[PDB]
């Protein structure tokens, strides 16, 4: 019989995660001090990584890689993709990034040099702004920098992707959720089902002041957006529809245009950390669930723009994937008495 | 290193006679004093309870006590009985009629200096006196109400050792007078300020052992007392064996006694044995001695939390399997030990088994639960005492009915104390 | 990555290797101290031994 | 030549210190009896080996060493053991009865008055030295001896050799050996005391050397003599260079200046491969790179903690056996491309690399095996502040409810030492976190 604690009340996953481990009649939950714990479904700050692995007769195992914040923090991010030989600074599928800090290193006297080629160039020269409400697409810099220095962290600005994918009918925008599962042994595993978190409002290429067509956060679609769910219950389309509809309307699978490259980038970046955060020969051991958050082009091209560390699921899928973590993060390490996940590998 | 032990009243004297015939046994000594072992484990710290006399012989550093001779004299004639130096043998004639006050404040108090006497002997011929074990019951007179008296009198002129005791507990399935809860309850009143640690061996649980799982239909105090010297050998194993723990009596309490007064250890044993064949194997050892129905004090172990256990496997066996079995004990049932003291358990390992047993295995809990059986002692004290039953028997010896509600407060408090740290 | 300070000999050499450049109380107040915890432990006993004459 | 006094506090201290001082004698082929034939010159000399061996008119070596217990069931074992005649009497000291596990008891009670009797012994064999450098001393977190006797003996070896260099190696308290519960208070209460008062300490987790025996040795349940011929073989790598020829780590302040850039944060990690059974039939034998490489597997070091997520300060490498510069430059190129090796801004990325031919003696029947290479890494690395987080966590759990508090006040001691040692302890992980995060 396993124990397990829990440290993080707000999550939805795990929340659903500790249910279906107390069903199973094998696993019963201690207070959330009690060290003699085989599992740890952790806090999402400062979780002490330094006490596990030291009770002798537990073999003992966390919902965290300790580490894999410098994949999901923007500013962390751009720094790895940019630093490390594995991706380069000539990264085929991330927007031009950079990293800037408020008045109160830094790279604005590098951006700007990029900048101003952009805008005499005569090339299109929209970029966004933003840090881990409160964010700007503007198409000078004056007023990104200006906007940053009101504000007092570390932001990230980014070429801003002028000829997205529109959607029709609508012409409006969307992003791609994946989620990934990464396990003790660092099989990579991409859930089967994504979502498309779309945009309720047609895309206006005039003012960037109104982020309703060109921000697809599930918040800010419910709240200041004129028809949230008049195309999908939600703004979430699965990927069955879409698939269907770049079929119809484009003539070619999900697989072929856009899941090769999400393949490609998911496993490029967590290759490229696995020897800072892998638990292979630890005291202890990690796995994650991660959010990866991709964005297609007019031409059918992906990019990334955000790794969270900390997801939430879409509701539909909750059950699917909470069993899923269960099947091949939990159990796999403490055995009970057709996967939904394509394991990534090349 | 030395440890001077006194046994006091009848009680005190039966289960004391016991323990030295059992541990002269273990450590390969007969009833002449001549030792005629094979191994040498045998006499490593032999001298923490006999002293070495003249031609090679060991005398058990023990004082005999009592207010009536009977008993005394039941020793001396017993089987063991010319071990001891006949020096040691301090008795009275008048007995104490299962009376605390006149043990403790009349015919005690006419004994107690040619005791202390003898108490002081032993000590100077002691190299360094880590301290003392009493036997007795707590509710005839003798035991409890001179035993304490002369806990009080060692202290004073011993403040810096150990004072331990094995201190039966009376119960009405066990009963001799209907004044024994009185007894008891001045005398836990003197335990919880004089003593550092104290073994309560209940007799409601030798009782019920000897009963419910020896299958004796008509259990006597030899049936009980062959429980009480399996306990005692057990819990003194570390003290009297050379191991990788080189225990005594002053680290013992400072490792199970977080708090001064809590410091009433819940004993237990496996396997159960009456007065077999099939070997134990180590699971089955640490699950008996973790088993409420192996405990020598009457109370559920679930029905408090444990501060800290000490538990100690005797035979040849795998330390491995020892560390392994203990460990699942603690991490599948880890909601019964206190979070706030880290690795509160501790295991202990003696190649040397008792007589008649290949493996064995002692435990000693400072549990919450142990408020249980006082609580049991305070509801048969205030029966009688709300009505003032029996007490002329004490008022008659010089005590005040103040000095009883003193003695049932402390006790309550004790109670409520323990009840603090069940939920902390 | 260059490697510097060499110096060897029949037991054994040492060297450095270089791969990136960089980016108390008195006796006195001892002895106060160990006196005062004395005096704290004999006032302690001292307390005893007047409840225990009480 | 300036000489070494080893001082041993404690049953932890003292057995370690036996195994220790078995393998000196096996590595520098001096005989039980303190003979040893390849010294010619008799009645003295300054050689390297000196440092730790003084020599009588007749031959004799005898060890810089002292020994303190205060009860003396242990030391008595040496005095009766195989390297009695090894050890003058007057070197070995034992009290009438023990610490009981309580810092304070051994700081206080029974320390105040064999304190002046081990300075007296202590200075005996410093009169004896032209220009001793200074001490290394071995103790238990753990024990009320090791912890309490210990950082009074510091405290005063601070005042009466104020110049000198003090090092320390430390065993680090842990569940599946530990003989007490009270461990934890006496490990944050020795730490504060002594921090002030030490160079550099060398901490040993014994839960990391029970694991080590048990993975790589297969010893089902090891003793405290299969872990202490591990730390010993650990300890002698270490000080081989005060022992030896050669001219990296020649002298106690040079472990200060490479290992200790800020004074607080003065605790370098040890990590020692290979560490290889008797009993392996066939072993194929490991290469630099191999070793080298194994220098940064966490299962390897002294403590359990993760390098990945720090930042290094320092970092020697110390082989020894057939080892050349450039097998070992090329191993840590390699290295450097395939592992997370972060130091602080301010410091140097690099290694000091030393370098002794004669490969590792192996206490015969013991349970390692000769290998013709073997390397002690000592890196200060911020990681090892875990071992102080998990510390003072488990004395935060007891402290909380003043549990056992009242041992150590009725020793004297005021329970405001107890929150001063753990304010000291916040203090020293805030250093070791914004020096490496
Ligand atoms: N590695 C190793 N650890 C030891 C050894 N002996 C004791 N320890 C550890 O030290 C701690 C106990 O401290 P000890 O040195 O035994 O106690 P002490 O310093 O003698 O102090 P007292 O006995 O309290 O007077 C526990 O954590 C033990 O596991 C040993 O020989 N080797
Ligand atoms: N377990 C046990 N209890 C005893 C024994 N003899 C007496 N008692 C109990 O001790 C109490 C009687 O006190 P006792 O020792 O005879 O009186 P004392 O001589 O005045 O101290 C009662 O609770 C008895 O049940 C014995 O041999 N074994
Ligand atoms: C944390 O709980 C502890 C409890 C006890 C102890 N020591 C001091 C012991 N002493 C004696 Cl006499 N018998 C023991 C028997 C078994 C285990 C022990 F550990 C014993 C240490 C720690
Ligand atoms: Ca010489
Ligand atoms: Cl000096
Ligand atoms: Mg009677
Ligand atoms: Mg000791």
């Amino acid at each position: 019989m396993y124990t397990f604690v829990v440290r993080d009340e707000n999550s939805s996953v795990y929340a659903e995660v500790s249910r279906l481990l107390l069903a199973t009649g094998q696993w019963k939950r201690l207070r959330k001090d009690n060290p003699r714990f085989n599992l740890m479904l952790g806090e999402r700050n400062r979780l002490p990584f330094g006490r596990l692995g030291h009770e002798p007769g537990l073999v003992q195992l966390v919902n965290y890689y300790r580490g894999a914040d410098k994949l999901c923090r923007k500013a962390s991010l751009v720094k790895l993709i940019k630093t490390s030989p594995e991706l380069s600074e000539s990264c085929t599928w991330f927007p031009e990034s950079y990293v800037i800090y408020p008045t109160n290193t830094d790279e604005r006297e590098v951006f700007l040099a990029a900048y101003n080629r952009r805008r005499e160039g005569r090339e299109g020269n929209v970029w966004i702004a933003k840090s881990s409400e409160g964010i700007l697409i503007s198409s000078e810099a004056s007023e990104l920098l200006d906007f940053i220095d009101e504000q007092g962290q570390v932001h990230v600005i980014q070429k801003y992707l002028e000829k997205p994918l529109l959607l029709e009918p609508g012409h409006r925008k969307f992003d791609i959720r994946s989620w990934v599962l990464v396990d003790h042994l660092y099989n990579i595993y991409l859930y089967r089902e994504g979502v498309l978190r779309t945009s309720s409002e047609p895309y206006n290429s005039a003012n960037f002041q109104d982020k309703t067509c060109h921000l697809t956060n599930h918040c800010i679609q419910k709240e200041y957006s004129k028809n949230y769910g008049r195309y999908e219950e939600g703004n979430e389309m699965f990927f069955e529809e879409f698939n269907q509809y770049l079929m119809d309307a484009l003539n070619t699978t999900l697989e072929n245009s856009i899941l090769l490259q999400i393949k490609h980038i998911i496993r490029s970046c967590l290759m490229c950390i696995e020897p800072a955060i892998s638990t292979k020969h630890l005291h202890y051991q990690s796995f994650q669930l991660f959010g990866f958050d991709f964005m297609v082009d007019e031409e059918l091209k992906v990019w990334l723009i955000e790794v969270n560390g900390a997801p939430a699921c879409a509701q539909k899928l909750y059950a699917e994937l909470c069993q899923g973590i269960v099947d091949v993060a939990i159990s796999s390490v403490f055995p009970l008495a057709t996967s939904i996940f394509i394991k990534l590998h090349h | 290193r030395e440890i001077v032990h006194i046994q006091a009243g009848q009680c005190g004297n039966q289960i004391g006679a016991k323990f030295w015939e059992v541990i002269s046994d273990e450590h390969g000594i007969d009833p002449t004093g001549s030792y005629h072992g094979d191994s040498d484990l045998q006499l490593e710290r032999i001298n923490v309870y006999y002293n070495e006399a003249t031609g090679n012989k060991y005398v058990p550093r023990a004082i005999l006590v009592d207010l009536e001779p009977g008993t005394m004299d039941s020793v001396r004639s017993g089987p063991f009985g010319q071990i001891f130096r006949p020096d040691n043998f301090v008795f009275g004639q008048s007995g104490a009629g299962n009376n605390w006050a006149k043990g403790h404040y009349t015919e005690g108090a006419e004994l107690v200096d040619s005791v202390l006497d003898v108490v002081r002997k032993e000590s100077e011929s002691c190299d360094c006196l880590q301290g003392f074990q009493l036997t007795h019951s707590l509710g005839g007179g003798t035991g409890s109400g001179m035993g304490t008296l002369l806990i009080s009198k060692i202290r004073e002129e011993y403040p810096d050792r150990i004072m331990n005791t094995f201190s039966v507990m009376p119960s009405p399935k066990v009963s001799d007078t209907v004044v024994e809860p009185y007894n008891a309850t001045l005398s836990v009143h003197q335990l919880v300020e004089n003593t550092d640690e104290t073994y309560c061996i209940d007799n409601e649980a030798l009782y019920d052992i000897c009963f419910r799982t020896l299958k004796l239909t008509t259990p006597t105090y030899g049936d009980l007392n062959h429980l009480v010297s399996a306990t005692m050998s057990g819990v003194t194993t570390c003290l009297r064996f050379p191991g990788q723990l080189n225990a005594d009596l002053r680290k013992l309490a400072v490792n199970m006694v977080p708090f001064p007064r809590l410091h009433f250890f819940m004993p237990g044993f496996a396997p159960l044995t009456s007065r077999q064949y099939r070997a134990l194997t180590v699971p089955e050892l640490t699950q008996q001695m973790f088993d409420s129905k192996n405990m020598m004090a009457a109370c559920d172990p679930r029905h408090g939390r444990y501060l800290t256990v000490a538990a100690i496997f005797r035979g040849r066996m795998s330390m491995k399997e020892v560390d392994e079995q203990m460990l699942n004990v603690q991490n599948k049932n880890s909601s019964y030990f206190v979070e706030w003291i880290p690795n509160n358990v501790k295991t202990a390992v003696c190649d040397i088994p008792p007589r008649g047993l290949k493996m064995s295995a002692t435990f000693i809990g400072n549990s919450t639960a142990i408020q249980e059986l006082f609580k049991r002692i305070s509801e048969q004290f205030t029966a009688m005492f709300r009505r003032k039953a029996f007490l002329h028997w004490y008022t008659g010896e010089g005590m005040d009915e103040m000095e009883f509600t003193e003695a049932e407060s402390n006790m309550n408090d004790l109670v409520s104390e323990y009840q603090q740290y069940q939920d902390a | 990555m260059e490697v510097i300070e060499l110096n060897k000999c029949t037991s054994g050499q040492s060297f450095e290797v270089i791969l990136k450049p960089p980016s108390d109380p008195s006796l006195e107040e001892i002895q106060k101290k160990l006196e005062a915890a004395e005096e704290r432990r004999k006032y302690q006993e001292a307390e005893l031994l007047k409840h225990l004459a009480e | 030549m300036r000489e070494c006094i080893s001082i041993h506090v404690g049953q932890a201290g003292v057995q370690i210190g036996n195994a220790c001082w078995e393998l000196y004698c096996l590595e520098h082929g001096i005989q039980p009896d303190g003979q040893m034939p390849s010294d010619k010159t008799i009645g003295g000399g300054d050689d390297s080996f000196n440092t730790f061996f003084s020599e009588t008119g007749a031959g004799k070596h005898v060890p810089r060493a002292v020994f303190v217990d205060l009860e003396p069931t242990v030391i008595d074992e040496v005095r009766t053991g195989t390297y009695r005649q090894l050890f003058h009497p007057e070197q070995l000291i034992t009290g009438k009865e023990d610490a009981a596990n309580n810092y304070a008891r051994g700081h206080y009670t029974i320390g105040k008055e064999i304190i002046d009797l081990v300075l007296d012994r202590i200075r005996k064999l410093a009169d004896q030295c032209t220009g001793l450098q200074g001490f290394l001393v071995f103790h238990s977190f753990g024990g009320g001896t090791g912890s309490g006797f210990t950082s009074l003996l510091m405290e005063r070896l601070s005042v009466d050799y104020g110049k000198k260099s003090k090092l320390e190696f430390s065993i680090y308290p842990a569940p599946q050996v530990s003989t007490a519960v009270v461990e934890p208070y006496n490990s944050i209460l020795t730490t504060h005391t002594t921090l002030e008062h030490s160079d550099c300490a060398f901490m040993v987790d014994n839960e990391a050397i029970y694991d080590i025996c048990r993975r790589n040795l297969d010893i089902e349940r090891p003793t405290y003599t299969n872990l202490n011929r591990l730390i010993s073989q650990i300890v002698s790598s270490i000080t081989a260079s005060l022992r030896f020829d050669g001219a990296l780590n020649v002298d106690l302040t040079e472990f200060q200046t490479n290992l200790v850039p800020y004074p607080r944060i003065h605790f370098p990690l040890a990590t020692y491969a290979p560490v290889i059974s008797a009993e392996k039939a066939y072993h194929e034998q490991l290469s630099v790179a191999e070793i080298t490489n194994a220098c940064f597997e966490p299962a390897n070091q002294m403590v359990k903690c993760d390098p990945r997520h720090g930042k290094y300060m320092a970092c020697c490498l110390l082989y020894r056996g057939d080892v050349v510069p450039k097998d070992v430059n090329a191993a840590i190129a390699t290295i450097k491309t395939k592992r997370s090796i972060q130091f602080v801004d301010w410091c140097p990325t690099g290694f000091k690399v030393g370098i002794n031919y004669q490969p590792p003696t192996v206490v015969p029947g013991g349970d390692l095996a000769k290998v013709q290479r073997a390397v002690c890494m000592l890196s200060n690395t911020t990681a090892i502040a875990e071992a102080w987080a998990r510390l003072d966590h488990k004395f935060d759990l007891m402290y909380a409810k003043r549990a056992f508090v009242h041992w150590y006040v009725g020793e004297g001691m005021e329970e405001g030492e107890f929150s001063e040692a753990r304010e000291d302890m916040a203090a020293l992980e805030k250093d070791y976190e914004e020096v490496g995060v």
